[PDB]
RNA sequence: GCUUGAGUCUCGUAGAGGGGGGUAGAAUUCCAGGUGUAGCGGUGAAAUGCGUAGAGAUCUGGAGGAAUACCGGUGGCGAAGGCGGCCCCCUGGACGAAGACUGACGCUCAGGUGCGAAAGCGUGGGGAGCAAACAGGAUUAGAUACCCUGGUAGUCCACGCCGUAAACGAUGUCGACUUGGAGGUUGUGCCCUUGAGGCGUGGCUUCCGGAGCUAACGCGUUAAGUCGACCGCCUGGGGAGUA
RNA sequence: GUUUAUUAAAAACACAGCACUGUGCAAACACGAAAGUGGACGUAUACGGUGUGACGCCUGCCCGGUGCCGGAAGGUUAAU
C-alpha cells in the first residue's frame, strides 16, 4: 500500500497523538492518501481490474465511515472534508 | 540421454529412456491442446491413486 | 488521428480526415521554397502523355534535402510541416552551424529532436548513415540506389524498408513492394520508417476532392467508340475482348518489365 | 534451495538431462521445492546450468 | 573412398517407418536405408523386423568408407530403433555412443487435433 | 534506495576490459549516493551452453544498494554495451556479502 | 457509554492475484547452403499429397510467430471468469505474532453500476503451429461425417463492442452452535534442537465418516444438521424461454 | 456535377469507393526517325492501365475454348 513515513504522517497529521491510529478522522485521511496516489497508477494501466476492485473498496469503506462521522459529530465532518478537499 | 562403456560391454541395456523420454513424453504431445480433458485426467489419476 | 466527417451535406457524407496538430500552422521557410508550375500531363510537344492530370491547387516546391550530407554535425527538429508534393510531412531542422534544411520527417519524430548524419552517427530514428554501418535487419527509410546520389527508396508515407543481408559490397534489402533488391553497402540510408502511415486512411468523399489534387476524370474504356479506344461500341454495354490499354497493349496479367541492365541487381521479383 | 549459484547444491536436484527432479522423490518440503526450481531456472539463464544435454 | 573410418547411425524411427542415415563427425551422409524401400511397404513397415533389415541394408552401402567406430542417435518413438541398433553391431560395427535425440518441445508448438477413430 | 544484485557474462575477448568497466559501473553507483556491498569477478567459466557460440565467458557479482534509476540506466548501458551479453539484475533480498 | 462485531496502525510470511516492459531455452514451419540418394508421408488398408527440377534423412547459418516441458502436487492465488519460463517496474488482497487506537462505524440488497471463458463483431497490426469453412482422397448403399492430405477466417497483439456457458461445489450472502479420524498447504509459540523431533495455537484446503437430515442417492464443523437476517427464484409436460 | 454548339440532358458520362493488373526508377506508360520531354523535381501509403461505381447484406460453381502467367524435359523450328 502506502509508506510507513506517510502513515506515520499521516497519522501525526490528523489524530489526537500518534498510537490513535484508528480515529475516524485519521482512517478516511488514509483511505485518502492511497486513493489520490491510485488515481496516478490507473491513469496509466486502466486495464488493472484487480487493483480497482482494492480502489472500490477504499472508496466504499471511505464513504462509510464519512457517513459515520457525519451522523455522529458534524463539526469534525465539515473541519475534515474541508481539510482534505474532497466533496467537491 | 549419452550412454558409453569401456570393452566389457555386451548389451545395449539403456533403461535410461523407460526414466524420461520414449514412453509417454512423445506419445503425450502427439494430439490436441484442451486444457479440459488433462485437468479430468489428471484428476481420475489423482483420485484413483488411493487405498 | 483520422476524423470521420458528420454527414451534414452529401459530399461530406463519406470523408474521414487525416488532421494532424502537431503541423506547423504558417508560412513555410522561405528560402527553401520555389515555383513548381503545373503542367497538365504534357511534354515539350504539348500533347497529353500522361492522361487524367490538370488542375488542382497551386503549389510551391520545398527542396527537401534527400541527400543527407552535412555529417557529423547535429541537427535539432525545428518544427513539422505540410508538404503538397509528398505524402509524408516534412520537418524542417536547423544544423548547430545555423543552416535549415528540410529533410522527410520520420515515424516518431517530433519538434526539438536531435538528428546525426554521417558514419559515426548514433543509432536512432532520423539519422542518415552508410548501410555498410547500420545492422541488419533494421527498419531503413530514404534509400539511395547509387551512392552520393539521393534517396529514392521508401519516400512515401509510412514506408520503410528492411535490410536483410550484408554480402560483400551489397546489401539485400526488402523493398516495400515485397521486392529483394542489391544495392550497394556505401550508399546511405536514414534510420526509421517515414512518417504519415495514417495518410492510407482518409476517403476523399466527393469528386471534388480529387479535381483539387488535380485528377481529371477517367473515362472508360468500354464507354467510347470503336475509334477512340479498343473497348467500343456495341449497342448496349457489350464487352467481348480481351482487355487491353488504349493502345492495345494487354492489362490484367501482361508483365512490361524489360530492362536486362539491372536485372544483375534483382534477387527476387515482387509477388 | 535459497541461493542459485551454489550449483554444487542445484546440481544435486537435477537429473542427468538437466531436468528438475520432483520432490516426491527427494523429500524437500514444498517452500524448499518452489525456491530450488525457481533458483534451478535463473540458473539456467546464466549459463551456470544446462537446460538439457543436447545444447 | 574418402576413407572417414568414424561416423554417427542417425536412426529416424517413427511410428510408420524407420529410416537409418550412417554419416560422418560432420554431419555428411554417407549412405542411409529406410524400412520401406527394403520391401514390405504397409503395415509391415512399421516392425523392428523391417527396422533391422533397414539397418542391415545401411551398413551396407557404406562398404566403401571403412567405418569402424559409430554414434548411434535415436529419433522419436517406434517399433524401430532397439532392433536397429542390434542390427549394426551385428554388422561389425564397433557401437560407441547411444544417445536418444528425440525433440521435445519445452510447450511450443500446438499438436494435431485428431483421431477420433 | 533499495537492494539489487546485479550478475553480467562479458565477451571473453574483451576479458581485459573487465575492471575498467567495473570501476565505471560502480562509480554511476556512488553518482547517486548508493553504496555497494560485495563485488565479484568470477574469471572466465566455462557455459554450460553454447550463446553465439561462444564458450567459457567472464561473470561479475555485483550486489548493489541503490535507488532504481541508476540501475535502470545501469540495465540500458548493459543493453547497448556490445561486450556484455546476458545480465541479469534482481531483487531486494536485504543486503548480503559472503562468496559462493 | 462499553468491548467480545467491524475497522486502523506496527512487523513479517506464502502466493500461476492484476497491469506494463524486457529477456531465455527447447521445438515446429519457412529460406539459403553442404553431404547424399530413392523414396517420403499416411492409414485398418489405401489413395490424394510431396519426391530424381533431388524429397525424406542429416549438418550449418538465418528469419519469424506462438506457447512456455521438468518443477507440478484432489498444490497455490483470485469475488467469479480465470491466472504456469525467468527478471524489473507499478499495484490489489489474504494470513499470522504481540501491542496500541476508533468505538457498532455492522449484515443483506430490489432498481443501479462494475467485472465477466470461449466463440463472434469493428478498426489497425501480426500470422510459426493448429484449424471452422473449403478442396481433394478414401470409407460407405449413400457419407454434405468419423479417417487421410492440404487449408482460409480464427486463434496472437492494441483499442472498443458483445454479454453468454454443464459461467457447476448443478449448493446466494453474512453470523452462531453441534461427536471424530487421516492428510495437504501456509503462519506462530513452547520444550534437551541432544536429527529428517515432542507439545500447542491460528488461515485455507482434500478424503472418509458419527448424530442429525434427506424420496433415496448422499451431505456430514467448508452441512444438504440445529437456528437467525436479508436477497434471488419455483408452481404439471409440451407449446416456450418462443411470438 | 458533365454531355450530342444548332430536334436527344437522360437511366448515358463522371464521381467518391472497391478490385484486378503493371511498374524498383534511366519506373511502367505516352509524345518523339532521334535528342529529348511528360510521368515527377514523384519513389510502391507512388504512379499507369482496366473494370465496377456512395452506403448496407453479399459476390456461388466451371481453367474444356480464347487470353495471360509460369515451366523446362522431349517433338518440330529461321538466319548461320
Amino acid at each position: 500500500s502506502l509508506s510507513t513515513e506517510a502513515t506515520a504522517k499521516i497519522v501525526s497529521e490528523f489524530g489526537r497523538d500518534a498510537n490513535d491510529t484508528g480515529s475516524t478522522e485519521v482512517q478516511v485521511a488514509l483511505l485518502t492518501a492511497q486513493i489520490n496516489h491510485l488515481q496516478g497508477h490507473f491513469a496509466e494501466h486502466k486495464k488493472d481490474h484487480h487493483s480497482r476492485r482494492g480502489l472500490l473498496r477504499m472508496v466504499s469503506q471511505r464513504r462509510k465511515l464519512l457517513d459515520y462521522l457525519k451522523r455522529k459529530d458534524v463539526a469534525r465532518y465539515t473541519q475534515l472534508i474541508e481539510r482534505l478537499g474532497l466533496r467537491r | 540421454i549419452k550412454v558409453r562403456e569401456n570393452e566389457p560391454f555386451d548389451v545395449a541395456l539403456r533403461r535410461f529412456k523407460r526414466s524420461c523420454e520414449k514412453a509417454g513424453v512423445l506419445a503425450e504431445v502427439r494430439r490436441r491442446e484442451f486444457y479440459e480433458k488433462p485437468t479430468t485426467e489428471r484428476k481420475r489419476a489423482k483420485a484413483s491413486a488411493v487405498k | 488521428a483520422v476524423v470521420k466527417c458528420k454527414p451534414t451535406s452529401p459530399g461530406r457524407r463519406h470523408v474521414v480526415k487525416v488532421v494532424n496538430p502537431e503541423l506547423h500552422k504558417g508560412k513555410p521557410f522561405a528560402p527553401l521554397l520555389e515555383k513548381n508550375s503545373k503542367s497538365g500531363g504534357r511534354n515539350n510537344n504539348g500533347r497529353i502523355t500522361t492522361r487524367h492530370i490538370g488542375g488542382g491547387h497551386k503549389q510551391a516546391y520545398r527542396i527537401v534535402d534527400f541527400k543527407r550530407n552535412k555529417d557529423g554535425i547535429p541537427a535539432v527538429v525545428e518544427r513539422l510541416e505540410y508538404d503538397p508534393n509528398r505524402s509524408a510531412n516534412i520537418a524542417l531542422v536547423l544544423y548547430k552551424d545555423g543552416e535549415r534544411r528540410y529533410i522527410l520527417a520520420p515515424k516518431g519524430l517530433k519538434a526539438g529532436d536531435q538528428i546525426q548524419s554521417g558514419v559515426d552517427a548514433a543509432i536512432k530514428p532520423g539519422n542518415t548513415l552508410p548501410m555498410r554501418n547500420i545492422p541488419v535487419g533494421s527498419t531503413v527509410h530514404n534509400v539511395e540506389m547509387k551512392p552520393g546520389k539521393g534517396g529514392q527508396l521508401a519516400r512515401s508515407a509510412g514506408t520503410y524498408v528492411q535490410i536483410v543481408a550484408r554480402d560483400g559490397a551489397y546489401v539485400t534489402l526488402r523493398l516495400r513492394s515485397g521486392e529483394m533488391r542489391k544495392v550497394e553497402a556505401d550508399c546511405r540510408a536514414t534510420l526509421g520508417e517515414v512518417g504519415n502511415a495514417e495518410h492510407m486512411l482518409r476517403v476523399l468523399g466527393k469528386a471534388g476532392a480529387a479535381r483539387w489534387r488535380g485528377v481529371r476524370p477517367t473515362v472508360r474504356g468500354t464507354a467510347m467508340n470503336p475509334v477512340d479506344h479498343p473497348h467500343g461500341g456495341g449497342e448496349g454495354r457489350n464487352f467481348g475482348k480481351h482487355p487491353v490499354t488504349p493502345w492495345g497493349v494487354q492489362t490484367k496479367g501482361k508483365k512490361t518489365r524489360s530492362n536486362k541492365r539491372t536485372d544483375k541487381f534483382i534477387v527476387r521479383r515482387r509477388s | 534451495e535459497i541461493d542459485y549459484k551454489d550449483i554444487a547444491t542445484l546440481k544435486n536436484y537435477i537429473t542427468e538431462s538437466g531436468k528438475i527432479v520432483p520432490s516426491r522423490i527427494t523429500g524437500t518440503r514444498a517452500k524448499y521445492q518452489r525456491q530450488l526450481a525457481r533458483a534451478i531456472k535463473r540458473a539456467r539463464y546464466l549459463s551456470l546450468l544446462p537446460y538439457t544435454d543436447r545444447h | 573412398r574418402k576413407q572417414v573410418s568414424d561416423g554417427v547411425a542417425h536412426i529416424h524411427a517413427s511410428f510408420n517407418n524407420t529410416i537409418v542415415t550412417i554419416t560422418d563427425r560432420q554431419g555428411n551422409a554417407l549412405g542411409w536405408a529406410t524400412a520401406g524401400g527394403s520391401g514390405f511397404r504397409g503395415s509391415r513397415k512399421s516392425t523392428p523386423f523391417a527396422a533391422q533389415v533397414a539397418a542391415e541394408r545401411c551398413a551396407d552401402a557404406v562398404k566403401e568408407y571403412g567405418i569402424k567406430n559409430l554414434e548411434v542417435m535415436v529419433k522419436g518413438p517406434g517399433p524401430g530403433r532397439e532392433s536397429t541398433i542390434r542390427a549394426l553391431n551385428a554388422a561389425g560395427f564397433r557401437i560407441t555412443n547411444i544417445t536418444d535425440v528425440t525433440p521435445i518441445p519445452h510447450n511450443g508448438c500446438r499438436p494435431p487435433k485428431k483421431r477420433r477413430v | 534506495m533499495r537492494h539489487y544484485e546485479i550478475v553480467f557474462m562479458v565477451h571473453p575477448d574483451q576479458s581485459e576490459q573487465v575492471p575498467g568497466m567495473i570501476e565505471r559501473y560502480t562509480a554511476a553507483i556512488t553518482g547517486a549516493e548508493g553504496k555497494i556491498h560485495r563485488l565479484e569477478d568470477w574469471g572466465r567459466r566455462q557455459l554450460a551452453y553454447p550463446i553465439n557460440k561462444l564458450h567459457k565467458a567472464h561473470y561479475v557479482l555485483m550486489n548493489v544498494e541503490a535507488p532504481q534509476e541508476v540501475i535502470d540506466e545501469l540495465e540500458t548501458t548493459f543493453r547497448f554495451n556490445d561486450a556484455v551479453i546476458r545480465s541479469m539484475v534482481m531483487r531486494t533480498k536485504h543486503a548480503v556479502t559472503e562468496a559462493s
